[PDB]
């Protein structure tokens, strides 16, 4: 079965880890794009962090919610729980670089 | 149509005003007592605002105290709730952004119910005309526009102007007496009227091309290099790392310049430079960034990497402020200037560090026959006066006049100055190896 | 029950009134549209009555019908019966410009109610939309209900109301020995003379090309407004702080050399005339000086408002820069953004009565024309304020472009607009020691 | 074109229509004052002037309350529907008109030909 080369495992570890430690912005970044990141609703994540880190220092759970709950995009990525289950399930910073 | 509100926000302003007391400076210019939704949420921030106001401490059994004597106590939520409001967010620095989240939701809030007070008074007037109803809704605007700007800016009285000025005047006297404040320049004649380059404002020069900008933006990270144990960040887009690097070694040297980028040099010129080269090596501050494309957020965030690696930063130079572009504002040019500039005061406020924008005057002096740099003629190129404190442009008599008496010698004239003042500063100029001195 | 403000009866009567006398209509097209008109089938004939009264004078309801047939709109409307049934249900003529103004009234509620339901919607589904952005969408709104009000039925005035006017006009001039002042003095006897005092109903736009001394003639008017009236002066700065702005003040309103003040160290002798004319304007008490930056439209008429209702009334509102102001809504597009705001200054000066005096920056098109003299075409290219403001002056002097000229030290005010008033150039002495204006 | 009307208000019974459009009604009378009684238009404009000019500017104010011609309108704004029907109106109501003076041809406007404007 042809599976595109996708993984949405390190997709959630940049994510949950940028939600961790925000001053990895500077070297995340660099890597990935908006564009680079697979599906709809990790790529409407990625966009808000992108959006806040840019300009507004602060970013965290209820940030990232606030932003995507203005917009009417936070019941289509899966609600809070998603967003918070981002920073249990990936607790592991400095690697967000490699992923 | 659930109203506008963030109870998890209003739960972390309180909460962390708990946990960290001297956030209320920044906190109370947010958010208000009338700001907070719910009746319990304002009885907690009034009794925090009116302790934090007067009374410096504020804690758990502080906040508890005022609640009892006023029989509001039990009214929040027991000793309980504002015990376990520390528990839920302990996160503190944010306070300031989730502040404006409540600020946000309050103004939001504000506006529907203004807007359906006048629907209602639209379907039942009860006697009101179409003109007495018009300014009726106009008014009803109105005053949500004067809550929320009287916080922070608005028209000041004399009293408050003769006060602010007077203070400005007096600081005046004490800008030669105090002496480097921070960054030095270099120049022991600059030092009188800079007085050390502060961190916290955006310092733009400008100059028509031939006067030699920058040179003068060079000789001003040469200095600050040497002098400061913190390294400078150069963002160059006018010219390669090589070609910077080149320059700042026929200044390290006094070696003309011409001899440098040609290859051909003396045996005594290359001692001179070899000298120089050990020393250039042992302090380790020059970074430069030689990417012709970039755009404020790029800017932002190499300056914040550098800061984070080694500590801090000292100084951060812009080869040109209209080579940065950014993708959002990339038609129209008058508003793309304006947030170049807006970001780089934000970057020299958050950072702390003095900011050097290197900026090109507009062909408007050239017919002028006068040929002084104004203050009012790079307000045609943007936005930049409402920004910068510190704007100095470098005018050389000998460029356009040759039987001038300024023969070698170009004034670095501070037009406008918020922390110092302002003046004409003659400083000599030798072109044959870019070094600006000190006049005598 | 929310009904949508509406007559279907008033409807009724005005186009049956109209079929019945078609001499009505110079009177009925003043106040009702074809788009104030509620429900589709009363919109089709109301817009064949338009367009056939107009041009092909005869209306009936042959005409009215064949109009409609031949366009598909009869059977919606519903047929030839329901035309005939208007003539006979509704007999009653000459008081069609009653029901009119019955129809009109009803759609301006009704586009409010509109307005205030956009404004509740956009509450609830923000979009990405700030509060500050929400706040000034919702004034915008408004705001354009209200420009298609004022009307104030204009039309043909008889020569009684103009001779009344006129000669009540004349006799006011006799007042003064040699004034000439119809309210706010200028301070210039030479000025006084075309200008004949500031006038509230109209805005005045003051534009000169960088070097001129606009500002520093914006504060002279200023000077003279707040010592002779006694109504307060307000001022918004946004080229330069509050700060900056007092002591150019302090220069003109002691004749001290401009220097002295904004670098400190000053002689005990200018030290007196400064202490002496802060007494004078600590007793007047009418400067107010608004130092932000960031100004809308909606801010600056929320300021100028508040102002004039604290202190009784304001008396000149100026403004340091035109194009500094932003309005959030028209960011995209520039040409549309400064004709917004030449729009809201003079509907400030309309409602406040009180001359505003809005600073403008001319175009680098003049630099190359040789002739050097700014002609009231050159401030178009910047955005439409010829249609707005009734009086614009220009500040030309012939010593900025001219080494060798005639006029040393003089700088000739040239009016190049004024509908109240006669035009013509107005030369006055200037001294850019010290930033003071001075009668030739 | 003042001056065209100036004579129709005087020997014409019937009254003068004037759309200003390019100056306001007051400055259209203070021009109108100074032809009337051959006073210099500074004077006028300005406000001081002798007690001789006076008695001529108060003789012909009360030549012009009798015969009650000059209709101004001082509207920016017109259209050449407005025109028409403020021209109809003043028809109707004083019997009938005897001469419509424009002030510009150019600062009238149609909203429906904004676009082009050789149209």
């Amino acid at each position: 079965i042809k599976v595109p080369p996708h993984s949405l495992e390190a997709e959630q570890s940049v994510i949950g880890g940028l939600l961790l430690d925000n001053e990895r912005w500077d070297t995340v970044s660099e890597h990935v794009m908006t564009q680079d990141f697979y599906s709809r609703p990790h790529r409407l994540i990625f966009d808000g962090v992108k959006s806040i880190l840019e300009a507004g220092k602060p970013l965290d759970l209820i940030t990232l919610s606030e932003y995507l709950e203005q917009r009417e995009q936070l019941e289509d990525v899966g609600g809070f729980a998603y967003l918070a289950d981002l920073a249990k399930n990936t607790p592991s910073a400095a690697n967000i670089n490699a992923y | 149509k659930v109203p506008p509100h963030s109870l998890e926000a209003e739960q972390s302003v309180i909460g962390g005003l708990l946990l960290d007391n001297e956030r209320w400076d920044t906190v109370s210019e947010h958010v208000m007592t009338q700001d907070f939704y719910s009746r319990p949420h304002r009885l907690i921030f009034d009794g925090v605002k009116s302790i934090l106001e007067a009374g410096k401490p504020l804690d758990l059994i502080t906040l508890s105290e005022y609640l009892e004597q006023r029989e509001q106590l039990e009214d929040v939520g027991g000793f309980a709730y504002l015990a376990d409001l520390a528990k839920n967010t302990p996160s503190a620095a944010n306070i300031n952004a989730y502040a404006e989240i409540v600020a946000e939701r309050a103004l939001v809030r504000n506006l529907i119910g203004v807007a359906n007070e006048i629907a209602d008074a639209g379907y039942d007037p009860q006697g009101r005309n179409a003109e007495d109803l018009l300014d009726l809704a106009e008014s009803k605007v109105f005053a949500i526009a004067e809550a929320r700007t009287s916080e922070n800016e608005g028209p000041k009285n004399v009293d408050s102007i003769l006060e602010r000025t007077l203070e400005r005047i007096e600081l005046l006297y004490k800008t030669p007496q105090d002496g480097v404040t921070g960054v030095n320049t270099g120049f022991t004649d600059l030092n009188k009227k800079t007085a050390g380059l502060q961190g916290s404002d955006l310092i733009i020069v400008a100059a028509r091309p031939s006067m030699g900008k920058t040179t003068f933006a060079m000789n001003l990270c040469e200095n600050a290099a040497m002098e400061q144990d913190k390294p400078v960040l150069i963002f160059s887009l006018e010219m390669p790392a090589e070609q910077i690097m080149m320059r700042m070694l026929a200044s390290l040297s006094r070696v003309d310049q011409t001899k440098i980028r040609t290859g051909q040099l003396d045996d005594e010129d290359w001692a001179r430079i070899s000298s120089t080269m050990g020393i250039l090596m042992e302090k380790k501050n020059m970074y430069i960034d030689d990417s012709s494309g970039l755009t404020p957020t790029e800017v932002r965030s190499r300056a914040r990497r550098i800061a984070r690696e080694h500590g801090g930063l000292s100084l951060i130079m812009v080869d040109y402020l209209q080579l940065m572009r950014v993708p959002a504002l990339t038609d129209n040019r008058t508003l793309e200037i304006a947030e170049i500039s807006r970001s780089l005061k934000a970057l020299a406020k958050e950072l702390n560090v003095p900011v050097v924008a290197l900026s090109q005057l507009n062909r408007s002096l050239e017919q002028r026959a006068d040929k002084r740099p104004v203050n009012s003629d790079l307000r045609e190129s943007g936005s930049i006066e409402q920004d910068a404190d510190l704007i100095m442009f470098i005018y050389r008599d000998e460029v356009y006049h040759p039987d001038s008496p300024l023969k070698g010698t170009a004034e670095i004239i501070i037009g406008k100055q918020r922390n110092g003042p302002i003046g004409s500063v003659r400083l000599t100029f030798q072109g044959h190896y870019s070094r600006f001195d000190n006049y005598a």
